[PDB]
């Protein structure tokens, strides 16, 4: 079943996009691992997967449609240097895909496109809640407890 | 202690026994090398049971207060593909179930009836457990044809 | 061969010397409270101690007689985190060692020894990361932090 | 815990054919399992996430040594049109992440850094015994079975 | 809960699409079996049974929306008498089934009816991944396997 | 009090050379071949281990300082019955010292201190006459048969 | 083609060790040592297990397994003299390993480099060094003790 091509590029800047949120998310995990704190590298490497996760969806929708995943193309990675910069980076990159997948949502809508959208929506709500909403809570746990006192929390047992 | 011409034809029993063991070997894991992961696991238990042979030859020459000789080994005819495998390993097992009939007959002639009840359930593990399956297997490769039974010998991927 | 033996023996003065600190600092630390990081020092005085029991194996293995007499000066700190700064110091010292015993038993063609002390190599280095991040965090989160993460349960 | 330059370098290239060595195996993976090969699906998505372990093993070790580690770069990925096209892409990648591991060891065991040329030792055992051995089995077996059946044994049950 | 003629109307003609797709996988499944494909007759049948379910997830909801079900009309039966001409059949219905269902998503979002779109996307979602995706994926399996692989495949164990 | 503390020291130095002692005897015995008498060596070190550890929890609750960093000399023996005589000499002397310390410990009134080292005196007199008794027993059996006896399984 | 060579030589070696570690055992169960027979019978599946590998090896190098040649059976005539046989024969192959290794690194191999250096890891701490136990022991207790050790249950 021939899919739109302006669906298939769409889903592909989506899948980039995805793909390098994995990337981004892999290196803040390790980074996060060496530096001690183990909670955040915990909920980071689940993040991480579920963006695999994603990717896979999309790819599995792409191959569907019978395009082909442009997985070589990655965009830029935004690697902060500690860890409220990590938090904000990793933030700031899920509102641009919330953006990107509200765009993708409506012109899959537009082209009479229902289960890529039904994809893409179960793919903007775990956006949202796993990842916009906790990375939000955690740069407002990090305004509120301080500084220490979240880095005390992120290390776990030690 | 045994006769001496009983001890010479075991130790011959022992020498066809070991050498099928190393042959049954080298091809098991020529097999697993290739993938044929079944056939693989087929050879490596009928190697298990050759060794398993070759120890109750071992213990039946020693016995009979002889010198076993575990260090003759004949030529080991080894196939480049899996239907030459399958041939070469039903050519020497006709040969050692041959030799084993022979040491039966000798045994019996020399009133020696532990080691006939040996050599006989060798011949029925021979006949049975190897010869049987190995020309099953040829039927086979060239019933199914050689693809087919590759690709049955292959099992799962 | 006398040299590899030598260097055997050296590695295990220091992991002994190490045994002996780390105990050491397991016990002022539950002295003071701090639970969590002192059962951390405890296992890492268990870790090296069944590391100096393998080591002995291998010497005694070598035609070679260990030697648990002599130990290496003891670096004890008055809190935690110059404990932290002693123990990373000492790993610092034992790890370059340790690799200067590896490359030489490469040399004299001892491939066991050199897998041996690889595996405690790999050990000492996870141990140095575990100290400096300890000290990142003696930093980041600040000393009272620190310290009530290290008491644990009260 | 300072590592030197070349070792870093060296561990970069590595980390990066393994990054872009698991991006090919997704997209393999995800075409075996569009095409209805579910059998070999299974197999390259295992090798997938053997190749992400590989890189988080990696990652870890390029942290460790004080070295920020090099994912946005990525190589070309060589994806083939068919199943005997993916096995002798996938074995030729392999060949060439099996020579550069060898120069990394080399390279590792010249500088006296041996907790890497471990990690680089373990990191060729399980390529060569996992992934380069089964793809050149499995490129036996096309020769061996033909093209239909091993393609009938990829697909398993229908 | 009255609905709109219009929606009404599509539902009834998507519950006889459904209907005639249950009777041709009955028929199907049943000359599956006699012609020994076990595999494929399973999986047929299996097909035909969630195509029951389907058409009562329909029933229910034109008979909630006070509108007569019409379970009377049958379209035509298009019946192969081969393996590969059922599995083209089948797959040509289900893209019809696609068209009509897309159809009726488009015209529930214009009368505002929500949860008839929910119903009718899930709806699709079963025809495009279950169905009409299985059913390419078998086709392939028959260009790629050849004939006779493909069915000792469906035959199963004898 | 600084007598107490300097006693506690000396019992703990000779509980540091005891279990370097008992682990290098016991990893000779496993070296040849002696696995019931080496792995009862093996427990024994692990007793004084225990031992030594709640020594130096005790002098860190009085508030000194457990130098772990001096031992004594380690007597070493070539044989089995040369190792046993060598044990069998050590516990002797630790015995002595150790009844000194609680008559101590009973003179300055630390009375803890005097349960915690009369537990150590217990149990160092079953050392004892542990060790006596294997004496004895090599004497009557003979050497090959008590050999034979530590040998336990081949 | 040097590598493959050398783990072909290696094979060899391997396969005449299972022959004769096999032989001995046959024999020392034959003489009523229930307990050595046991022993050596492991020792025989361990080294046949190890061949495999090697054959394995061989293989994923493409080349061609020598499972044909084999080398000397020293065999011996009695339980001393089947020790030390088995020991001298260990000893051979270690040397002959050693080489092998040495050969693997220089050649840039290093996966048949761990697989030789698990063989000789096996071969040493595990095979050699329970020969040289049995050999000193069989001096230490005496024949008749070794013996009857040996015989386990009669
Ligand atoms: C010198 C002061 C030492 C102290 C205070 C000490 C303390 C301890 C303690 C408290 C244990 C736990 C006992 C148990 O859990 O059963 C232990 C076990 C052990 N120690 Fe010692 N030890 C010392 C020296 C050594 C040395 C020098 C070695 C080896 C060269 C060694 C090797 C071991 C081993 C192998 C164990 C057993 C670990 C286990 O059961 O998992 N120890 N030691
Ligand atoms: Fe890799
Ligand atoms: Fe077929």
């Amino acid at each position: 079943p021939r899919g739109s091509p302006k669906v298939i590029s769409v889903l592909n800047g989506l899948l980039t996009g995805e793909l390098t949120a994995a990337d981004q998310y892999f290196v803040h995990a390790r980074m996060l691992e060496n530096w001690g704190f183990k909670v955040l590298y915990e909920r980071i490497e689940h993040e991480r997967h579920d963006e695999l996760d994603h990717a896979g969806l999309l790819i599995n929708r792409i191959l569907f449609l019978e395009g082909v995943p442009d997985v070589a193309s990655r965009a830029a990675l935004n690697i902060g240097s500690d860890v409220p910069k990590m938090m904000a980076n990793d933030l700031a990159y899920e509102l641009q895909v919330v953006d990107e997948l509200k765009a993708a949502i409506a012109l899959c809508e537009s082209e009479r496109d229902y289960d890529t959208r039904r994809i893409l929506v179960h793919l903007l709500e775990e956006t949202e809640q796993d990842h916009v909403r906790w990375l939000e809570v955690q740069v407002g746990l990090i305004d509120k407890l301080g500084l220490k006192n979240y880095l005390q929390s992120a290390a776990g047992e030690i | 202690x045994x006769x001496x011409x009983v001890x010479x034809x075991l130790n011959x029993x022992l020498x066809x026994x070991l050498t099928a063991x190393x042959q049954y070997f080298x091809h098991a894991r020529m097999x697993x090398n290739w993938g044929f992961x079944x056939l693989x696991x087929x050879x490596x238990x009928e190697x298990x049971x050759e060794x398993x042979x070759a120890x109750x030859l071992i213990x039946r020459i020693l016995x009979l207060e002889g010198x076993p000789x575990x260090x003759x080994x004949x030529x080991l005819x080894i196939g480049x593909x899996v239907p030459x495998m399958x041939x070469n390993d039903x050519a020497x097992e006709x040969x050692x179930x041959x030799x084993l009939x022979x040491x039966i007959a000798l045994c019996e002639x020399x009133x020696d009836y532990x080691x006939r009840x040996x050599l006989x359930x060798x011949l029925e593990e021979x006949e049975x457990x190897x010869x049987x399956x190995l020309x099953v297997x040829x039927g086979x490769x060239d019933x199914l044809x050689x693809k087919n039974y590759l690709q049955s010998x292959a099992x799962x991927x | 061969n006398r040299t590899v033996l030598a260097a055997l023996n050296d590695v295990l003065r220091h992991q002994l010397t190490a045994i002996n600190q780390y105990f050491l600092h397991a016990r002022m630390m539950k002295n003071w409270g701090f639970n969590a990081l002192g059962k951390h020092e405890y296992k890492e005085s268990i870790e090296e101690m069944k590391a100096a029991d393998k080591l002995i194996e291998r010497i005694l293995l070598l035609e070679g007689l260990p030697n648990l007499q002599d130990l290496g000066k003891l670096l004890i700190g008055e809190n935690v985190p110059e404990m932290l700064k002693n123990d990373f110091a000492m790993e610092k010292d034992a790890h370059a060692d340790l690799v200067k015993t590896i490359a030489l038993c490469e040399k004299q063609a001892d491939y066991v020894s050199r897998d041996l002390l690889s595996e405690f190599l790999e050990e000492c280095e996870e141990r140095m990361d575990f100290y400096e991040t300890q000290l990142e965090l003696v930093k980041k989160m600040g000393e009272q932090n620190y310290l009530q993460s290290a008491v644990g349960a009260l």
